[PDB]
């Protein structure tokens, strides 16, 4: 690690200034470097570690998808040849965006899902471990495509039934949990009433749980469930 | 594209 | 380099893709390789090669401002001393950033420049060299900032001298070196006189010479007059 | 910031 030699809280200032910045890719490297130390993360700093990785493979995900949408233009019939540039470009934006995904799902693996005993962490990490295998899932073409959808499926529902257990349904992770595994049904397991009743039920008990929550929370939990409805209109 | 956090 | 395997025209079409999916970084090395091959450029590889570059360094610009801003209130009386990280982090984006414009002026000097007969080609090149001393300059603060800002004016001095001589008032390099000229003098150079001026002389002189212009050129021109008023307005 | 091409 090219960050071993800088403490732990000087990687944690540096992501924060990398963000200010929108230098996501160095913020996520100094994410990673403060993972590697080896300590458990706080609240705080998971987000940062989510937020870092989120905004590059955001970025490399909306990339592939403009060098696919070319990619299948160019298979159509009455499409000129041009050579194999698009399809080796397209491959090679793939090619990093799968390993950013090894990247963050080796830092859940090593080990920060098997320290994570409280429900906000184990549920947290696990909900990105379902998100990593999910953008693998969208570029896989291979023999392996259907391990790394059950990957995903079986990250998902472990965090699901944390989560149904252990925190209430307004809790802004378990929303944005149930808001992303709805997105897997829908988009990547071809199972779109899954997708709507998951989102459904998830904005129904959540409202229902709003008489709760102060004002703070009220505002972090409804921003969640307006991505659920949506969604949902979206989709209906 | 659908919302995802 | 890299880039040594690919073909010239496979690299020009991977610039392409790379600026349809907004991977300037991408763009630039594949524009370098391309440069690298040792032929000249036509416009349409220029005009890539530029576009890359300014969407790379001005990424570092705007990254580099922002932490020079907090570095800046962190030395400011009653700030809380945090440390070195913000001097760190905005030294290692610097040091990011020179690396580009390094990286530019080589491919200029390394033999852009010296094989650019046509006017058109030469102002371009030249405008170019001058912008990217104008980077250098921004960030600089030492024994060398006076030569780099010379450097600069040199650079945009010469292009200026065969732009009036060979090109139409009109032409939109001679008036984005106008523009950029003009710049300098006023964010660099400490002259904003001279900015004004040579904004407003530029402005006019073109104003008197769109009678000659087809529709598409009139386009062309009027949308750097515009960038030239809007500055004006700035400034006055 | 001003205008550059
Ligand atoms: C305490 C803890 O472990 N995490 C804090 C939570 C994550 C951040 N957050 C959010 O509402 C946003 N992001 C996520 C929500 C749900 C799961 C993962 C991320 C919602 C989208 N805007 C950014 C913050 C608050 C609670
Ligand atoms: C033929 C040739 O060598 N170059 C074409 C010119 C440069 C591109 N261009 C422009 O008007 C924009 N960019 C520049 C203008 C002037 C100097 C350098 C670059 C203007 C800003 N939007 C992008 C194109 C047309 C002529
Ligand atoms: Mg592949
Ligand atoms: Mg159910
Ligand atoms: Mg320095
Ligand atoms: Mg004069």
């Amino acid at each position: 690690g090219a960050m071993g030699s800088m403490e732990r809280a000087s990687l944690i200032q540096k992501a924060k200034l990398a963000e200010q910045a929108e230098r996501y890719e160095d913020m996520a490297a100094f994410m990673k470097g403060a993972v590697e130390k080896g300590e458990e993360l706080s609240c705080e700093e998971r987000n940062l570690l989510s937020v870092a990785y989120k905004n590059v493979v955001g970025g490399q995900r909306a990339a592939w998808r403009v060098l696919s949408s070319i990619e299948q233009k160019s298979n159509e019939e009455g499409s000129e040849e041009k050579g194999p540039e698009v399809r080796e470009y397209r491959e090679k934006v793939e090619t990093e965006l799968q390993g950013v995904c090894d990247t963050v799902l080796g830092l859940l693996d090593s080990h920060l899902i098997k320290e994570a005993g409280d429900a906000e962490s184990r549920v947290f990490y696990l909900k990105m471990k379902g998100d990593y295998y999910r953008y693998l899932a969208e570029v896989a073409t291979g023999d392996d495509k259907k391990r790394i959808i059950d990957s995903a499926r079986s990250a998902y529902q472990e965090a699901m039934d944390i989560s149904k257990k252990e925190m209430p349904p307004t809790n802004p992770i378990r929303l944005g949990l149930a808001l992303n595994f709805s997105v897997f049904h829908y988009e990547i397991a071809n199972s779109p009433e899954e997708a709507i009743s998951l989102a459904k039920t998830t904005f129904d008990e959540a409202m229902a749980d709003l008489h709760t929550l102060s004002e703070d929370s009220y505002k972090d939990s409804t921003l969640i469930m307006q991505l659920l409805r949506d969604n949902l209109t979206l989709w209906t | 594209f659908p919302a995802t956090v």
